[PDB]
C-alpha cells in the first residue's frame, strides 16, 4: 500500500488520459481543417472519446498486436 | 541521502543530454542541415527561419557547463 | 447561440472549467479523507 | 403574425414565430437561437412545469387542510427529517433504480421519436402520441382528451398546461424563499397578508431607516 | 427673438423656442445618444409637467392648514412628510417601502407604455390591453398624444390656439421648475416650509432674506 | 468648434468574432499553423494603432478599454471592503489599536492550512494584512460593518455602471475624431471638475464628518457610543460642542472673516501626539486650499467662450537663438498621437508616486499608521515599485512613438530634431558621468572592504576615519527645521519631525518619528542611488534616442520597434532595437530599487522605530549600527542580509510559514528564469525536433506544430520570471522579518 498500490493506480489514470488525448488527435487529423479542432475542442467527440478509455489497456494491447500503434516512414534529418 | 543521489542522477542524465545533443546533432538537424560547413564554433545562422541563436555545438558545450557546474555543487 | 458554445469550446474556457472541477474534486476528497499517506486496500 | 407579446410594442424574436404553445416571444438573452437546443429547452420546460405543478399542489393542499384542521400532516420543510418505514438513502436508491428506466424511456424518444412507442413486454399495447413531449396512449391518457384532430384546439389544452404550470414553478420558488426568509409555512404568511396588507410584507421584517 | 444668438438650429418652429442655448446642446451635428434633438423637447415638457405637478403639491397642504380646510395634522411642510424620514414622518395605512413598491409598479406600468409609444409610434393601440387600447393611441406627436382620455374636454380645436396653449404649457413648465428648484434650497437654507418663507419676506422684506439666513 | 459628436450603432453587439480567436488582426485571423500563433494571439492583442490606421477606432477602442479598466478597479474595491466587513477584526481593532493585529483575510481548514490562521487579537484567527486600510478607514470616520457593507455595495453598482458605459460608447454611441482632439476642453473639465471638486467634496466630507468623530475617537469615547455621522449635520449644537465656530453657520464664509473659523482649518506641522498621525484640521485647510487652487487653474484654457489660453500659441510663442524653431511642432504630435501622450504621462506617474512614497513616511497622514512598522514598509516598498514600473515605460512607450508616430516632414528645427542631431554628445557625457559615479562610489566601497580585511580601519571613509559629511543635506534639514520661526512664522510646528529640529513622539511604547542623522554612510548611500539612476536614464535614453538609425544600422526604423537583431554581420547585431533596450532598463530599474528600499528598511530599523520606555529612553530594533556597519559590503552582507533573514527561515511552524514558503520559491523562480536569459532558440528548436520525432513515432503528432519561442519571446519571458522571483524573495524577507519584529 505504500507505494505499489497507488502506482499502480496512477498508472492506470495517466494510461486513461494519455490514451484518450491520442485518440481524440488521430480523430482530428482527418478534417476538414485539423489545426480548428486543435484550438476549439469537438466536445461530443471529445466526451466519446474521454468515455469510451475505461478499458485502456485492451486497447492499447490491441493496437501493439495489431501494427496499428507504431510508425516507420518519419521526416528525420542529415544523418 | 536517497533524494540526493537521485538529484545526483538527474544532474548526470541532464549534463549527458545536453552533451550528447551537441555532438550528434553538430553536424547537421532539420533547422540547419548543413552545420558541418560551418565549422565547430559559430555564432547563428540570422534570424531567418525563425532565428538560430545558440545554434552550434560549441553552445551545446556553453549550455553544458553551467549543468555540470550545477551538479558538482 | 451556436457562437457562444463555439466560444465556450476554446482552449483556455474549456482548460479553465475542467481544472476547476478537478480541484474541486480533489479539495472534496482531501475534506472527506483527509491526511492520506498510505493507501489502505 | 400579431399575437400577443410579453412586451406590447415590440418585435417578436426571429427564432419564435408562435407554432409553439405558450410563445409569447419572450427571450432576452436569445438563449432559444440555436433549434436543436430549442427543442431541448421545449423538452425542459416541459418536464419542469410538470414537476412544478405536482410540487405546489403537494406543497398547498397539504398545508391549507392542516390549517382548516382536516389533516395532521407536518410542515413541508420538515418532512425529510420524519420516521418513515426505511431509511431515506434506500428510498432514494428505489427512487434512482425506477426513474432509470422511466428517464431512459424519455430520453430514447427525445433523442429518436417513436422508438419505445410498444411495450417490451407485451408487443400489444403501443402508446399512440405523435409528438415528443405528449405519449399520449392509455397509460399517459386514459380519458382520450388530448388525441383530438381539431386545429389550433390542442394549442389551446397545451398553452392551458404551459401556463399554470409557469405559474406552479413561480410559486414554488416562492414558498422555498418565503419559508427561508420567514420561518413559517406558506398559509400562515398568506393569512398575515391578509390580515394588514399595508405593513405585513417583505419589508417588515428587514429593518430600514423609513419605517 | 430673445436670451442669446438664434443657433442656426433654433428657427423657431418649437414652441417656447427663443434661441437660448449657450452650451449648444441641441446642435444636431452630432446627436446620437440622449442628446438627439427630438428627445430634449419631450424630456424638457416632462420634467416640467411633473414640476408643475411638484410645485403645487409642495405648496397646498401648507396653505389648506393655514386657511383650515384640511387637518392640521396634514398641514405639514412638504419635507416632513416622509420623503426624507431623517427629518420628518408621517404614519399612513401602509409603510413608505410597500407605497414605494406600488407606485414604482403602477408607475412601471405607465411609464413603459409611454416609453413604447415613443419608441413605436403606432403602437400602444394594437395589443390588447384591458378595453382601453382603443383610446390609447398617440396620434402624431409624442409629447402631445390627446384623444378620448388625454384631452378629454376638447381643448385647441383649431392650429392656433393649440400653439398658443402650448407656448402657456412651456412657461409654467419651466417656471414650475425653478420654483421646485428654489423650494430644495430654501428647505436646506431655512428649515421651514416656502410659504413660511414667503410669510417671512413680507414681513420684513430687507432683515429676511438669503443674506441674512446665511447663518442657519 | 467645441461640441459632443458621436455617432449612432457604429459597432453591432454580437458573439461571432467571440468565435474568432485573431479577429483583429488580418494576418492572425487566418488560424494557426504553428504554436507561435498562441503568443502572437496574446501578445497583440491590446495593441489597437497595429490593426487599423484611423485614429477614430483606435481613440473609440482606447475609451472603452480605460472603462473596462475603470470597473475592474471598482471589483477591487468593492472586493476589499466586503472582506474587511465580513472577515476582519475591524471593530475589536477600533476598540484597541495599540495591541489588536489588523486581519481582514481568512483561510478555509483543508490541508493543514489552520496554521496560517494567527492569534491577531480581539477573539479573532485570520491573516495579519499591511495595506493600511483599517487606518484609512478610521481616518474616514468609519466605526461599524455597516458602513462597510453599503460602501461594498455601491462599489459592485459603480462596477456595474462602468461596464455598462463601455459596452454604451463603444457598441452604441461612439464619439468621433474631433470629440477626442479636444485638449483645451478635456484640460479645463478635469482639471477643474475632477480635481478641484473632489478636493473640495472631499473637504466637506472631512469637515463635517470625519473631524468630530476622530476627535470624540481621541477624546476617549468608546466607538459604540459615539453618534452617527448625521446626527452631526441634523444637529449642529453636538459639532458646535466639539468645535465652538460652527455655532456661527456660514456668515463668516461670506462676510471674509475666514478667521473665525481658526478652530478646525489650522496650520500646525508635527503630529497628533494621541495618535501619531497629522491633525486632521490641517488636512482640512489643504484639501480645501488645493480645491480653490485647482478650480481657479481650471479656468485658463480657451474653449468656446473666447476668453482663455490657447496651448498652439503658447507653444509655438516660446523659442530663442539656441534652439532654432523651439517647441512649435509638438501640438500636432500630442494631439495626433496616443503613445506620446502615454509617455509623458507614465513618467510624471511613477515620479509622482515615488513622491508619494517619500512624503507618506515622512509626514504618516493616518491615526496610529506610523507605530504600525509593517504597513509603513509595505506601503513605502510597494509605491516606490510600481513608480520605478511607471518610469520604465514611459520611455518603452516613447520609444515606440518614435519608431512608429514621428514624421521628419513636420520636424524640421524644432527641438526634437536638434536632439536627435546632437545625441552623440549627449550619449558620450552621460556615458563618463555613469563612469565617473560608479569609480567614484562603489570604489570607494571596495577601498573600506580592503582596507578593515587588511586591519587598517584609520584608513577608511568612515565616521571615525577619514570623513564625508554631507554638508548640503544637513544645511537643508537645518534650514527646514527653523522655518516655524523665520520663513513660515504661521505655522506652529516644522512640517515633519525627520528635520533635525524637533522632539519624540511615542504612541503605545513606540516610537513614531524622530529627527534622522546624515553621515558619511548617508553620503555614500545616496551617492549609490546617483550612480544607479544616472545609468538606467542612460540606457532608456540610448535606446528612444538610437531608435530610428545609427552609424551601424542606417535604417533601423524600417525593422520595427520590436525586432531580435539583424543578423550575424557587422561583427554582430544583437539588440540593437529598442525593444532591448527597454528589457535592459528593466534590470537596472529592479537593481536601483532593491537598493533603495534595502536602505529605508535598515536606516528606519536602525535609527528610527524602536520601543521607549520610562524616563525616556529609547532602543531601537538593530540598535543604530547602520553608521559603522553599512560603510563596507561585507558590513551589508553580514548585518543585514544575515541578521535579518533569520526571521524568514525559522517561520516553519508558525503562522508565517506562508512567507517562509514564498522566500523559497521566489528564489526558485529567479534562478528559473536564467535558463531562458541565458540560452538561445536554435538549441530548444532541434531539442523539440528530436521530441516531435519521438511522438511521431506514436502517430499522436499534434496538428499545430510545435515551436521553440521567438528571441524576443525567450527574452520577455527571462526577464518576467526574474523580476517576478527577485521582486517575491523581497517581499517575503520584509514581511516576515517586520511583522515578527514589529
Ligand atoms: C511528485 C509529487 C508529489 C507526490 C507524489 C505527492 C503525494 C502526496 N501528497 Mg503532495 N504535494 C506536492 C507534490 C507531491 N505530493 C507538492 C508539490 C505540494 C505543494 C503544492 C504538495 C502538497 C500537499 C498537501 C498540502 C497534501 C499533500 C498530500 C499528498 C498525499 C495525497 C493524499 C491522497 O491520497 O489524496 C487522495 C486522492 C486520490 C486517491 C485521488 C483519486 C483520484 C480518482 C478519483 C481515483 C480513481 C500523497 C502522499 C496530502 C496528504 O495527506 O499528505 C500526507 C495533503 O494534505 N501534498
Ligand atoms: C408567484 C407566486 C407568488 C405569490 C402568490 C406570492 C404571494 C406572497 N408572497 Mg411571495 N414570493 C414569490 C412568489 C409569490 N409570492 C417568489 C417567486 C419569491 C422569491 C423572490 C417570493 C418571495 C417572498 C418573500 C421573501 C416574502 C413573500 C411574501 C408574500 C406574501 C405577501 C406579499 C409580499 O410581501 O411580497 C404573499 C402571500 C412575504 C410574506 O408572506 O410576508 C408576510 C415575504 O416576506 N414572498
Ligand atoms: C469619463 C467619463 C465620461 C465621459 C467623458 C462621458 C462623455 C459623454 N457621455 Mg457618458 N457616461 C458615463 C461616463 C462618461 N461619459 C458613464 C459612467 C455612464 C453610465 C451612467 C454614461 C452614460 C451616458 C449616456 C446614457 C449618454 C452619455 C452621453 C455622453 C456624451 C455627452 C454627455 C454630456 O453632455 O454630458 C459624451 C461623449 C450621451 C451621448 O452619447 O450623447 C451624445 C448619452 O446619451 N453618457
Ligand atoms: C405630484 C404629487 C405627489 C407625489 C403628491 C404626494 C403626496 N401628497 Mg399631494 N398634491 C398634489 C400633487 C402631489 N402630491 C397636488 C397637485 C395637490 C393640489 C396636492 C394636494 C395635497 C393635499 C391637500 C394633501 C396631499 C398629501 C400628499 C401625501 C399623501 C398623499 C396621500 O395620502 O394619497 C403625499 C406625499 C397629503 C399629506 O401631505 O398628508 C395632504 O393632506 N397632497
Ligand atoms: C479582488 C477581489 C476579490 C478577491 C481577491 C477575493 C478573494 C477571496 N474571497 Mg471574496 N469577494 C469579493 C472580492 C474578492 N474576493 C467581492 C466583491 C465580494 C462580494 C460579492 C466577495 C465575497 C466573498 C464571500 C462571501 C466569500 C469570499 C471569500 C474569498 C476567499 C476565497 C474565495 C474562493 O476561493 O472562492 C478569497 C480570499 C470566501 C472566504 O473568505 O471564506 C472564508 C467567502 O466566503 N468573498
Ligand atoms: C497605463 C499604462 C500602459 C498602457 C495603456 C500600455 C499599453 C500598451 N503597451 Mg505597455 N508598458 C507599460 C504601461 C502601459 N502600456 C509599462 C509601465 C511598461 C514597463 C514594463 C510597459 C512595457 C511595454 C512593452 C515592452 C510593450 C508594451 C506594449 C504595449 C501595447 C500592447 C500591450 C499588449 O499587447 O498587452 C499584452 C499583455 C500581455 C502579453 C500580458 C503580459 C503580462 C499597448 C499600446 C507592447 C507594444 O507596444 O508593441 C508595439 C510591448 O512590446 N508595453
Ligand atoms: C446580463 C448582462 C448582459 C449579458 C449578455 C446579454 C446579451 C444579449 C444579446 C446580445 C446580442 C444582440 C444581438 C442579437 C443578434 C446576434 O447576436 O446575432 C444575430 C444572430 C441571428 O442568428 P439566426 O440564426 O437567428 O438568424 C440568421 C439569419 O441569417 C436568418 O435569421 O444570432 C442571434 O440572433 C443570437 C442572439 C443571442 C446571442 C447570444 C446568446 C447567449 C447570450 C447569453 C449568454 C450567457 C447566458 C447565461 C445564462 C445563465
Ligand atoms: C546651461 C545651458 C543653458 O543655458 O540652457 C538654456 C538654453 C536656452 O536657450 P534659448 O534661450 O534659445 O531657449 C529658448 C526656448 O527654446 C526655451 O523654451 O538652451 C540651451 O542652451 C540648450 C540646451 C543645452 C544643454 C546643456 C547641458
Ligand atoms: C423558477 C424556475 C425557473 C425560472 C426560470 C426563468 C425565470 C427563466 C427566464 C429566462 O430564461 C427565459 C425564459 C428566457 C431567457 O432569454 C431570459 C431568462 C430571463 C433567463 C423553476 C422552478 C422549478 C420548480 C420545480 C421543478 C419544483 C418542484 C417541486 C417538487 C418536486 C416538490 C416536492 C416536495 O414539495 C413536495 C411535493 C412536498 C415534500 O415531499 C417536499 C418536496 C420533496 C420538496
Ligand atoms: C421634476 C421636478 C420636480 C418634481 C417634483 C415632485 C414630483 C414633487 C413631489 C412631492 O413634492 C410633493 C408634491 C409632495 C411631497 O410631500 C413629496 C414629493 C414627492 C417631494 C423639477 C425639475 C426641475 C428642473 C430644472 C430646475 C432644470 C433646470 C435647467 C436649466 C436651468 C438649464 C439651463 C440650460 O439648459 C439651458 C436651458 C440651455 C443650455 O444651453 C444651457 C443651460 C444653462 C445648461
Ligand atoms: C448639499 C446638501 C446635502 C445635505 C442635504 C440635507 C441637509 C440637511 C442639513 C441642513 C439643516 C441644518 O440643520 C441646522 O439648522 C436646523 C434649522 O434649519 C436646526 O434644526 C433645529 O431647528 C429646527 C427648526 O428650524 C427644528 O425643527 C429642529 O428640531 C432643530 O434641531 C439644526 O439643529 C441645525 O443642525
Ligand atoms: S540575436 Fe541571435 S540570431 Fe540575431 S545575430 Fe544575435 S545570435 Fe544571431
Amino acid at each position: 500500500g505504500e507505494f505499489v498500490y497507488p502506482g499502480l493506480v496512477f498508472l492506470y489514470i495517466a494510461g486513461w488520459i494519455g490514451w484518450v488525448g491520442r485518440a481524440y488527435l488521430i480523430d482530428v487529423r482527418t478534417s476538414k481543417k485539423p489545426t480548428e479542432k486543435e484550438i476549439i475542442i469537438d466536445v461530443p467527440l471529445a466526451l466519446r472519446i474521454m468515455s469510451k478509455g475505461l478499458t485502456w489497456p485492451v486497447a492499447a494491447i490491441g493496437e501493439l498486436r495489431s501494427g496499428k500503434l507504431v510508425e516507420k516512414s518519419a521526416n528525420i534529418t542529415v544523418s | 541521502d536517497f533524494l540526493v543521489h537521485h538529484a545526483i542522477a538527474l544532474g548526470l542524465h541532464t549534463t549527458t543530454l545536453i552533451l550528447v545533443k551537441g555532438a550528434l546533432d553538430a553536424r547537421g538537424s532539420k533547422l540547419m542541415p548543413d552545420k558541418k560547413e560551418f565549422g565547430y564554433s559559430f555564432p547563428c545562422d540570422g534570424p531567418g527561419r525563425g532565428g538560430t541563436c545558440d545554434i552550434s555545438a560549441w553552445d551545446a558545450f556553453y549550455l553544458a557547463v553551467f549543468w555540470m557546474l550545477n551538479t558538482i555543487g | 447561440m451556436q457562437d457562444v458554445k463555439t466560444y465556450l469550446s476554446t482552449a483556455p474556457v474549456l482548460a479553465t472549467l475542467w481544472f476547476g472541477f478537478l480541484a474541486g474534486l480533489l479539495i472534496e476528497i482531501n475534506r472527506f479523507f483527509p491526511d492520506a499517506l498510505v493507501l489502505p486496500l | 403574425n400579431d399575437r400577443p407579446l410579453w412586451f406590447p410594442g415590440s418585435k417578436a424574436p426571429e427564432w419564435l414565430d408562435g407554432s409553439l404553445p405558450g410563445d409569447f416571444g419572450f427571450d432576452p438573452l436569445g438563449l432559444g437561437s440555436d433549434p436543436e437546443l430549442l427543442k431541448w429547452f421545449v423538452q425542459a420546460e416541459l418536464v419542469h412545469c410538470r414537476w412544478a405543478m405536482l410540487g405546489a399542489a403537494g406543497i398547498f393542499i397539504p398545508e391549507a387542510l392542516t390549517k382548516a384542521g382536516i389533516l395532521n400532516t407536518p410542515s413541508w420543510n420538515v418532512a425529510g427529517d420524519q420516521q418513515y418505514f426505511a431509511d431515506p438513502t434506500t428510498l432514494f436508491v428505489i427512487e434512482l433504480i425506477l426513474f432509470a428506466w422511466a428517464e431512459g424511456r424519455r430520453w430514447a424518444d427525445i433523442v429518436n421519436p417513436g422508438c419505445v412507442n410498444v411495450d417490451p413486454v407485451f408487443p400489444n399495447n403501443k402508446l399512440t402520441g405523435t409528438d415528443v413531449g405528449y405519449p399520449g396512449g392509455l397509460w399517459f391518457d386514459p380519458l382520450g382528451w388530448g388525441q383530438t384532430k381539431d386545429a389550433k384546439k390542442l394549442k389551446e389544452l397545451r398553452t392551458k398546461e404551459i401556463k399554470n404550470g409557469r405559474l406552479a414553478m413561480l410559486a414554488v420558488l416562492g414558498a422555498v424563499v418565503q419559508a427561508n426568509y420567514t420561518h413559517t409555512g406558506p398559509i400562515d404568511n398568506l393569512l398575515a397578508h391578509l390580515a394588514d396588507p399595508g405593513h405585513n410584507t417583505i419589508f417588515a421584517l428587514s429593518n430600514l431607516v423609513g419605517k | 427673438f430673445a436670451s442669446k444668438q438664434s443657433l442656426s438650429y433654433l428657427d423657431g418652429t418649437l414652441p417656447g423656442d427663443y434661441g437660448f442655448d449657450p452650451l449648444g446642446l441641441m446642435d444636431p451635428e452630432g446627436a446620437g445618444g440622449f442628446i438627439d434633438p427630438q428627445w430634449l423637447p419631450y424630456a424638457e415638457i416632462i420634467n416640467g409637467r411633473f414640476a408643475m405637478l411638484g410645485a403645487a403639491g409642495a405648496i397646498a397642504p401648507e396653505v389648506l392648514g393655514r386657511i383650515g380646510l384640511i387637518p392640521q395634522e396634514t398641514a405639514i411642510p412638504w419635507f416632513q412628510s416622509g420623503v426624507i424620514p431623517p427629518v420628518g414622518n408621517y404614519s399612513y395605512w401602509a409603510d413608505p417601502y410597500t407605497l414605494f413598491v406600488l407606485e414604482m409598479a403602477l408607475m412601471g406600468f405607465a411609464e413603459h407604455r409611454r416609453a413604447q409609444d415613443y419608441y413605436k409610434p403606432g403602437s400602444m393601440g394594437k395589443q390588447y390591453f384591458l378595453g382601453l387600447e382603443k383610446f390609447l393611441g398617440g396620434s402624431g406627436n409624442p409629447a402631445y398624444p390627446g384623444g378620448p382620455i388625454f384631452n378629454f374636454l376638447g381643448f385647441g380645436k383649431n392650429e392656433k390656439e393649440l400653439q398658443e396653449l402650448k407656448v402657456k404649457e412651456v412657461k409654467n413648465g419651466r417656471l414650475a421648475m425653478m420654483a421646485v428648484l428654489g423650494y430644495f434650497t430654501q428647505a436646506i437654507f431655512t428649515g421651514v416650509g416656502p410659504f413660511q418663507n414667503l410669510l417671512d419676506h413680507l414681513a420684513d422684506p430687507v432683515h429676511n432674506n438669503v443674506l441674512t439666513n446665511l447663518k442657519i | 468648434e467645441v461640441k459632443i459628436m458621436v455617432e449612432k450603432d457604429p459597432v453591432k453587439t454580437s458573439f461571432e468574432k467571440w468565435a474568432k480567436p485573431g479577429h483583429f488582426s488580418r494576418t492572425l485571423a487566418k488560424g494557426p499553423n504553428t504554436t507561435t500563433w498562441i503568443w502572437n494571439l496574446h501578445a497583440d492583442a491590446h495593441d489597437f494603432d497595429s490593426h487599423t490606421n484611423d485614429l477614430e477606432e483606435i481613440s473609440r477602442k482606447v475609451f472603452s478599454a480605460h472603462f473596462g479598466q475603470l470597473a475592474v478597479i471598482f471589483i477591487w474595491l468593492s472586493g476589499m471592503y466586503f472582506h474587511g466587513a465580513r472577515f476582519s477584526n475591524y471593530e475589536a481593532w477600533l476598540s484597541d489599536p495599540t495591541h489588536i493585529k489588523p486581519s481582514a483575510q481568512v483561510v478555509w481548514p483543508i490541508v493543514g492550512q489552520k496554521i496560517l490562521n494567527g492569534d491577531v487579537g480581539g477573539g479573532f484567527q485570520g491573516i495579519q494584512i499591511t495595506s493600511g486600510f483599517f487606518q484609512l478607514w478610521r481616518a474616514s470616520g468609519i466605526t461599524s460593518e455597516l458602513q462597510l457593507y453599503t460602501t461594498a455595495i455601491g462599489g459592485l453598482i459603480f462596477a456595474a455602471l462602468m461596464l455598462f458605459a463601455g459596452w454604451f460608447h463603444y457598441h452604441k454611441a461612439a464619439p468621433k475624431l474631433a470629440w477626442f482632439q479636444n485638449v483645451e476642453s478635456m484640460l479645463n473639465h478635469h482639471l477643474a471638475g475632477l480635481l478641484g471638486l473632489g478636493s473640495l467634496a472631499w473637504a466637506g466630507h472631512q469637515v463635517h464628518v470625519s473631524l468630530p468623530i476622530n476627535r470624540l475617537l481621541d477624546a476617549g469615547v468608546d466607538p459604540k457610543e459615539i453618534p452617527l455621522p448625521h446626527e452631526f449635520i441634523l444637529n449642529r449644537d453636538l459639532l458646535a460642542q466639539l468645535y465652538p465656530s460652527f455655532s456661527k453657520g456660514l456668515t463668516p464664509f461670506f462676510t471674509l472673516n475666514w478667521s473665525e473659523y481658526s478652530d478646525f482649518l489650522t496650520f500646525r506641522g508635527g503630529l497628533n501626539p494621541v495618535t501619531g498621525g497629522l491633525w486632521l484640521t490641517d488636512t482640512a485647510h489643504h484639501h480645501l486650499a488645493i480645491a480653490v487652487l485647482f478650480l481657479v487653474a481650471g479656468h485658463m484654457y480657451r474653449t468656446n467662450f473666447g476668453i482663455g489660453h490657447s496651448m498652439k500659441e503658447i507653444l509655438e510663442a516660446h523659442k530663442g537663438p539656441f534652439t532654432g524653431e523651439g517647441h512649435k511642432g509638438l501640438y500636432e504630435i500630442l494631439t495626433t498621437s496616443w503613445h506620446a501622450q502615454l509617455a509623458i504621462n507614465l513618467a510624471m506617474l511613477g515620479s509622482l508616486t515615488i513622491i508619494v512614497a517619500h512624503h507618506m513616511y515622512a509626514m504618516p497622514p493616518y491615526p496610529y499608521l506610523a507605530t504600525d512598522y509593517a504597513t509603513q514598509l509595505s506601503l513605502f516598498t510597494h509605491h516606490m515599485w510600481i513608480g520605478g514600473f511607471l518610469v520604465v515605460g514611459a520611455a518603452a512607450h516613447a520609444a515606440i512613438f518614435m519608431v512608429r508616430d514621428y514624421d521628419p516632414t513636420t520636424q524640421y528645427n524644432n527641438l526634437l530634431d536638434r536632439v536627435l542631431r546632437h545625441r552623440d554628445a549627449i550619449i558620450s557625457h552621460l556615458n563618463w558621468v555613469c563612469i565617473f559615479l560608479g569609480f567614484h562610489s562603489f570604489g570607494l566601497y571596495i577601498h573600506n572592504d580592503t582596507m578593515s580585511a587588511l586591519g587598517r580601519p584609520q584608513d577608511m571613509f568612515s565616521d571615525t576615519a577619514i570623513q564625508l559629511q554631507p554638508v548640503f543635506a544637513q544645511w537643508i534639514q537645518n534650514t527646514h527645521a527653523l522655518a516655524p520661526s523665520l520663513t513660515a512664522p504661521n505655522a506652529t510646528a516644522s512640517t515633519s519631525l525627520t528635520w533635525g529640529g524637533g522632539d519624540l513622539v511615542a504612541v503605545g511604547g513606540k516610537v513614531a518619528l524622530l529627527p534622522i542623522p546624515l553621515g558619511t554612510a548617508d553620503f555614500l548611500v545616496h551617492h549609490i542611488h546617483a550612480f544607479t539612476i544616472h545609468v538606467t536614464v542612460l540606457i532608456l535614453l540610448k535606446g528612444v534616442l538610437f531608435a530610428r538609425s545609427s552609424r551601424l544600422i542606417p535604417d533601423k526604423a524600417n525593422l520595427g520597434f520590436r525586432f531580435p537583431c539583424d543578423g550575424p554581420g557587422r561583427g554582430g547585431t544583437c539588440q540593437v532595437s529598442a525593444w532591448d533596450h527597454v528589457f535592459l532598463g528593466l534590470f537596472w530599474m529592479y537593481n536601483a530599487i532593491s537598493v533603495v528600499i534595502f536602505h529605508f528598511s535598515w536606516k528606519m530599523q536602525s535609527d528610527v522605530w524602536g520601543s521607549i520606555s520610562d524616563q525616556g529612553v529609547v532602543t531601537h530594533i538593530t540598535g543604530g549600527n547602520f553608521a559603522q556597519s553599512s560603510i563596507t559590503i561585507n558590513g551589508w552582507l553580514r548585518d543585514f542580509l544575515w541578521a535579518q533573514a533569520s526571521q524568514v527561515i525559522q517561520s516553519y511552524g508558525s503562522s508565517l510559514s506562508a512567507y517562509g514558503l514564498l522566500f523559497l520559491g521566489a528564489h526558485f523562480v529567479w534562478a528559473f528564469s536564467l535558463m531562458f536569459l541565458f540560452s538561445g532558440r536554435g538549441y530548444w528548436q532541434e531539442l523539440i525536433e528530436s521530441i516531435v520525432w519521438a511522438h511521431n513515432k506514436l502517430k499522436v503528432a499534434p496538428a499545430i506544430q510545435p515551436r521553440a519561442l521567438s528571441i524576443v519571446q525567450g527574452r520577455a519571458v527571462g526577464v518576467a520570471h526574474y523580476l517576478l522571483g527577485g521582486i517575491a524573495t523581497t517581499w517575503a524577507f520584509f514581511l516576515a522579518r517586520i511583522i515578527s519584529v514589529g
